[PDB]
């Protein structure tokens, strides 16, 4: 532990002996400098250090697998590993591991590019102010991604369950009378009658006499699974059955994408049994601090809040009462300052209690009526991937907390192994009000949601003409790994906890029902969730 | 109760769906009354006759006309379910298509602001003491004399800074107490204050303000003097005169009020909601609260609404609430949404329709503008109440279009108001330009993006038919913007100008079309050099001149003047030449022949000059500061030698007449062999050094002028402040019309239809790599179009230092 400075042209001839000639690692200058350092630091005299330098690079080849480990990031990484593994064994550091390296929040403009490969391939993709502009072709693969995914799940679970093949719906031409099992995206034709779209062509079907299964909501856009007899008389697939794509569960196709190191589970894994109390606040949608009542109701909740501060504190959409928009004025009306306006009286209550706001992370999930969002929209359901509420608005309440996240309206949770989807959207809705009638109690409907988000295995499975989506921030929406737990908040639906497929899926429901301010509480470690109505 | 108006309608809700406050203006004194008002839903039976019948009967099919995209479901309580009766069986409940509008509004809707109890002594006191319900009780009443007499006030004006003055003031009608060296000045506007009370008691006869004005000099250090002093000072007031008082209150931000002076003050309440020098605004302003009171005794006398309309564009309101009433006389179903801009199209509107949303982000204008040299007389025409004469001439399947019936509701009101204000009608004509200003206005309490866009057609289809009946008339167009237009007429003499010129406006108002749209010629244009509205030139009446040129902006500061000169130069030779033509005779071939032979060797020879005088000094420094591009929003071209775009720029504005091409070409080409350049070189060509960003039909708040704000182009001091007045914008107002002008360009790009490249047949199906024809898919928007959008965004956000239109550029990436 005798601190001690190396210079580097001693130590070069022991470190290329083992890093060059063990196993082939070329070390720069620089490097080599820094690795003096380090050597220094943590160890006097400079000779029993040939079991760092070998545990260096053994993690380096393992995990790293490159040359030049001089880079002054390939090395520091390496080194914090190796702090890792010796914390997780219990030198440099013998602390206990903290979960706050292993616990981060995934915005929707910061993930991981993941195009498939239409043969079979999960390829990943990873410059300028309008460097966030899409490109045209990719409009034109957001639907053919989408369709690859959902036909590779097709092709894994229905025929290795129920064993009819997928026909392509170009294959349909010249039969006259034969059975077709088709997967297309159901739509609605220029002509005005319903059609499925599939990457080999498009085919009429005709819906009468269809027995469809109840247990999902059918609408445009959604991907279905029909069954019929085609018609070359007048090019129509006459549709007997069709049904929504067979779910999957998470644990399918994690081995099938193979994303993980066996080090890291190992420790998340230890994590997960010794993280057993923390506590997830689930607060409730519409958050109208322009409303004096919701105002106070707020401030209770805080102060209920603040004997016990849970581990992350989300709040949902929709902020302000009356949608933001340019407003000619010469008051201070001015919707714009006026949203600064009402953070800073957010400020005001959140800032007066001191045991909050501290040790718990502060996620904020932007809704209909947020800024940057409903300036063209006023209010509607404009595009989808919202970008986090602005910086500009966020002064007060980011200078009052000191870990409080501004992220999309679709983010994503890594708390864990497991991941948290939040989502912020009236889907009962839309979804009762585009559902299509076949001319042949709540929690049902619930159920029914549910069923259809994960069967159909995206966020908002519309046509772009109903729900206009960022072309390259479409796998934000995909639910491709299908997430252990989904924050499907809404405004239209009544409050409901179920699961589905191995996901938990929990909707706090509007923060107003009736009297009560309520919310939900999620609890991680036991998968267990339950609601705490306050009375007005 | 009898033949009494209520003061305000304050929602004194108390959880009760009905219940509200009403402050009726009983013979004797006001009194406070309560109401009880059912919760009407248009919900119209479509095809489906549903005997549920729940609470209240349900009229079948409403026998109404709704909306494409005489009390059905008389509730009482909805909050009994939110879940109602969906059943979603052939609309019930499935669209609901109703009426959002909460109490407070109802009535003002359908019952007249005047009301009389038509009941008997027995059933007024069975109704005193649960309330009045408007089903049995409250029927509209006659409106001859809706206000008072003689009111008790209590002004409560308030003008709060961050500089650190509290303007914590308070005024009485007989007390006198106003409590915030003031003397000298309020005596000193006391001086003509003498002739506005006179004024006020020959015209206003309401209230009368006692001359011993004290001020209290109170300094308001915290709360206890800035809150609790007021509220002790306003209960004071309140028991003095017991509900015998009508509250005069100004505050910025009404949170003060709601806090606990709303409750301290039930009885009649209107919001205005409008160091030495600032201390006149007080004088100013407490001395002038005694003119619109009989404004606003007539703004409630005319339009059947009561004192509590508030007074932020009051015109949008009133005429919300009485195309209201003439919607309700009709069978038509309302779009009120009052809670969000959106209109009330049942639950369709809040999710995103593609023709909706074209309709909405589209108001771009479309400019006729010829650019040349016109010798002729030309009439800076501007034309006024475009709009208005549009809705009142619009009279003389669709999905896109809006329901007829409901623009000819609006008509007839166009036209009653108008023909009120043609007789002495004061309201009339305010109603008239607050409409002209709010179909465009979100925060309308009837705002619908199809009634807008429709109005933007007409306008559109109305100025192209005046364009043609002016170049029938025998005038060429050269500037046509809606607001102004700028005619070629072909009389030569400057002296035959006038009685053509009157000709011309008779003859225009002679047609129906345009009988309401008032025109008055500007100024008159001996000669033009007309490029672009921020780039022209020439004599304005024959013996002013103006010179107002954009392009000189963007020359070198050592240039700037050389520009300017040689301009004035040309215009003389035209000037000179179109003078020996007139003379000698007293477009193929014009008076302009050889105006250029006036000046072609001295600029010849002094741009030999200006090249080696650059030649010696390009170079060496100390000179840079002189030889330097300047930096301006629009800037987007690279300039390695600043003489060679003066001549550019010089030989352009020669090159604007069409007459005199060739012989501006030779002196063109000459210029050019002295910088050994060719006479069709790229560099040589003139491109515009500037940009455009404009912001479409921006308001001005004061004087109600719809014009089309550009940044990359106009002078600052055009852009801050209006055109017809000089009053100032918001620096939000303009951040904020960037900012929404900026998220409609990348949903614009983000919704675009794909089409193919080669046969440009629009993309149909949702899966395809290419079109049919072998092309591949291309997008309507390209991206490099919107990338330069991005930048000129950029750039006129740091040049003019717009911190907002930063923060929301960083925000994108
Ligand atoms: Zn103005
Ligand atoms: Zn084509």
């Amino acid at each position: 532990v005798l601190p001690v400075k190396i210079q580097p042209p001693l130590l070069r001839p022991l470190a290329y002996r083992v890093l060059s000639r063990k196993y082939g690692l070329s070390i720069k200058s620089d490097g080599l400098s820094a690795l003096a350092e380090f050597v220094g630091t943590n160890i006097g005299a400079n000779w029993r250090q040939g079991p760092a330098t070998i545990k260096f690079l053994e993690q380096f080849a393992a995990v790293w697998k490159q040359q030049e480990r001089g880079l002054f990031i390939d090395q520091s990484g390496v080194k914090e590993v190796i702090q890792e593994m010796k914390e997780r064994e219990k030198p440099e550091s013998s602390k206990a591991l903290d979960w706050r390296d292993y616990f981060k929040v995934i915005n929707a403009s910061q993930q991981q590019r993941f195009s498939y490969n239409p043969h079979k391939m999960q390829f990943i993709f990873v410059g300028g102010i309008a460097g966030f502009l899409p490109d045209i072709e990719d409009k034109v693969q957001m639907f053919l991604t989408r369709y690859y995914l959902t036909n590779d799940r097709v092709m894994r679970n229905e025929n290795f369950q129920n064993s009819m093949s997928i026909t392509p719906i170009k294959n349909l031409l010249g039969r006259d009378a034969q059975n077709f099992l088709l997967l297309g995206l159901l739509n609605k034709n220029f002509k005005g009658n319903w059609s499925l779209e599939d990457p080999s062509g498009s085919v009429e079907i005709d819906i009468s006499q269809t027995i469809p299964t109840q247990g999902h909501y059918y609408v445009p856009g959604c991907m279905v699974l029909v069954e019929g007899i085609y018609y070359s008389v007048g090019n129509k697939f006459h549709v007997t059955s069709m049904t929504l794509p067979p779910g999957e569960r998470r644990e399918i196709t994690l081995e099938t994408i193979g994303n993980l190191d066996k080090d890291l589970k190992i420790r998340l894994h230890l994590l997960e049994k010794e993280l057993t109390d923390h506590k997830f606040v689930i607060l409730g949608a519409n958050l109208f601090l322009d409303d004096l009542k919701i105002m106070t109701a707020l401030s209770k909740i805080l102060q209920k809040l603040n004997d016990d501060p849970p581990t992350l504190l989300i709040w949902q959409g929709s902020f302000t009462s009356v949608p933001v928009f340019a407003s000619m004025s010469s008051r201070n009306i001015s919707s714009s300052t006026q949203f600064k306006n009402n953070f800073d009286a957010l400020a005001t209550l959140l800032s007066r209690f001191d045991n909050l706001t501290e040790n718990t992370t502060m996620i904020f999930i932007p809704g209909p009526n947020d800024l940057w969002g409903s300036m063209v929209s006023l209010g509607a359901s404009g595009t989808l991937p919202q970008d986090p509420i602005p910086s500009a608005f966020t002064k007060k309440i980011n200078k009052v907390c000191k870990n409080v996240v501004w992220s999309s309206n679709p983010t994503r949770i890594a708390y864990l192994s497991q991941e948290i989807v939040i989502f912020r959207d009236d889907l009962s809705g839309r979804f009762k009000r585009h559902r299509l009638e076949f001319p042949f109690q709540k929690v049902q409907e619930t159920r029914k949601l549910v069923k259809t988000i994960l069967d159909q295995g995206h966020l908002s499975p519309f046509l772009d003409s109903l729900r206009p989506i960022s072309w390259d921030l479409d796998h934000t929406l995909t639910l491709c790994p299908i997430p252990s737990t989904m924050v499907l908040c809404d405004t239209t639906s009544a409050q409901f906890d179920l699961t589905y497929n191995g996901c938990k899926v929990i909707n706090p429901g509007s923060f107003i029902h009736n009297r009560r301010a309520r919310y939900m509480e999620y609890v991680p470690s036991s998968k267990k969730t339950i609601q705490e109505e306050i009375y007005i | 109760y009898a033949n009494s108006t209520w003061e305000v309608l304050q929602y004194k809700d108390s959880g009760e769906p009905g219940v509200l406050e009403v402050f009726v203006t009983i013979n004797g004194k006001v009194q406070n009354i309560t109401f009880h008002i059912p919760k009407t839903i248009y919900m119209k039976f479509k095809s489906q006759t549903m005997p549920l019948q729940k609470i209240k009967n349900c009229l079948i099919e409403k026998s109404s006309a709704s909306l494409p995209n005489t009390l059905p479901e008389s509730v009482f309580l909805e909050e009994k379910e939110n879940c109602t009766s969906i059943f979603n069986d052939e609309n019930v409940l499935g669209v609901f298509e109703g009426t959002i509008t909460p109490h407070q509004r109802a009535i003002m809707d359908l019952g007249a602001s005047v009301t009389f109890r038509s009941k008997a002594m027995g059933a007024l006191g069975k109704g005193i003491q649960q309330g009045f319900e408007m089903k049995d009780l409250s029927m509209a009443e006659n409106e001859r004399y809706l206000s008072g007499f003689s009111m008790d006030i209590g002004y409560l004006l308030h003008f709060p800074t961050s500089i650190g003055y509290e303007f914590f003031s308070l005024f009485k009608s007989w007390g006198d107490t106003i409590t915030i060296n003031a003397s000298s000045l309020g005596q000193i506007y006391k001086q003509m204050f003498e002739k506005k009370k006179g004024k006020i008691e020959t015209y206003s006869y309401l209230v009368d303000i006692k001359e011993d004005i004290n001020f209290e000099f109170v300094y308001f250090t915290d709360i206890s003097k800035l809150y609790r002093r007021l509220s002790q000072e306003t209960t004071k007031l309140k028991e003095e005169r017991g509900l015998q008082f009508l509250l005069l209150l100004q505050s910025p931000f009404i949170t003060k009020l709601l806090g606990t002076i709303r409750l301290l003050n039930q009885m009649p309440i209107v919001k205005l909601s409008l160091q030495p020098t600032l201390l006149k605004k007080l004088v100013n302003h407490v001395l002038s609260s005694g003119s619109w009171i009989s404004h606003l005794i007539k703004l409630s006398q005319y339009s059947n609404i009561p004192i509590c309309n508030l007074r932020l564009d009051s015109m949008d309101y009133i005429i919300d609430v009485l195309y209201a009433r003439k919607l309700k006389k009709e069978n038509i179903v309302l779009w009120w949404n009052e809670k969000a801009p959106l209109p009330d199209h049942g639950g369709i509107q809040n999710d995103f329709d593609l023709n909706t949303s074209w309709i909405m982000n589209d108001s771009e204008f479309p400019k006729i503008n010829n650019s040349g040299v016109y010798d002729n007389v030309v009439l800076d025409v501007g034309v006024d109440n475009l709009t208005v004469n549009t809705i009142l001439t619009s009279a003389l399947f669709v999905h896109d279009a809006f329901s007829n019936d409901a623009l000819n509701v609006l008509r007839g009101m166009l036209k009653e108001w108008w023909d009120e204000a043609l007789k002495e009608n004061s309201t009339a004509d305010l109603l008239v330009n607050s409409l002209a200003s709010w179909v465009q206005n979100p925060n309308a309490k009837l705002f619908d993006g199809l009634l807008r866009y429709h109005v933007h057609n007409l306008t559109k289809k109305a100025l192209l038919q005046l364009v043609n009946e002016f170049s029938a008339l025998g005038s060429t167009i050269v500037y046509a913007d809606r607001n102004q237009i700028l005619i070629k007429t072909n009389k030569y003499s400057p002296e035959n100008c006038y009685a053509y010129s009157q000709y011309m406006m008779k003859a225009v108002r002679t047609n129906p079309m345009f009988s309401y749209l008032d025109l008055n010629i500007k100024r008159y244009w001996d000669l033009l050099i007309w490029m672009d509205k921020f780039n022209f030139s020439g004599l304005a009446c024959d013996y002013t001149a103006v010179s107002q040129w954009q392009l000189k902006k963007f020359l070198s500061p050592i240039y700037q003047p050389e520009f300017e000169d040689w301009m004035m130069i040309i215009l003389d030779s035209m000037l000179k030449t179109k003078q020996s033509y007139l003379k000698l005779n007293s477009s193929v071939e014009n008076s302009l022949n050889g105006f250029s032979h006036l000046f072609s060797k001295p600029l010849m020879k002094r741009v030999k000059k200006l090249f080696k005088n650059q030649q010696e000094f390009i170079l060496d420094p100390q000179y840079e500061a002189d030889y330097v591009i300047p930096v301006l929003p629009g800037s987007h071209l690279n300039v390695k030698n600043p003489l060679l775009e003066l001549v550019k720029s010089l030989c352009h504005v020669m090159l604007l007449s069409k007459s005199t091409i060739l012989e501006i070409r030779t002196l063109r080409k000459e210029l050019l062999k002295i910088f050994e350049l060719r006479e069709f070189a790229k560099v040589a060509e003139f491109k515009d050094p500037s940009l455009s960003l404009v912001v479409p039909d921006f308001l001005c708040e004061y004087c109600f002028f719809i014009s089309d704000i550009d940044f990359c182009k106009a002078a600052p001091e055009s852009i801050f402040s209006c055109v017809r007045c000089h009053k100032a914008f918001n620096q939000v107002l303009l951040q904020e019309h960037l900012i929404q002008k900026l998220r409609s360009d990348i949903e614009s790009y983000l919704i675009q239809d794909l089409r193919c490249s080669r046969c440009h047949k629009v993309k149909r199906d949702y899966m395809s790599a290419h079109c049919p024809c072998a092309g591949a898919w291309e997008g309507t928007l390209p991206r490099e179009s919107i990338v330069q959008k991005l930048n000129v965004f950029k750039q006129v956000a740091k040049y003019y230092g717009f911190d907002i239109l930063l923060s929301c550029i960083a925000d994108l990436t």
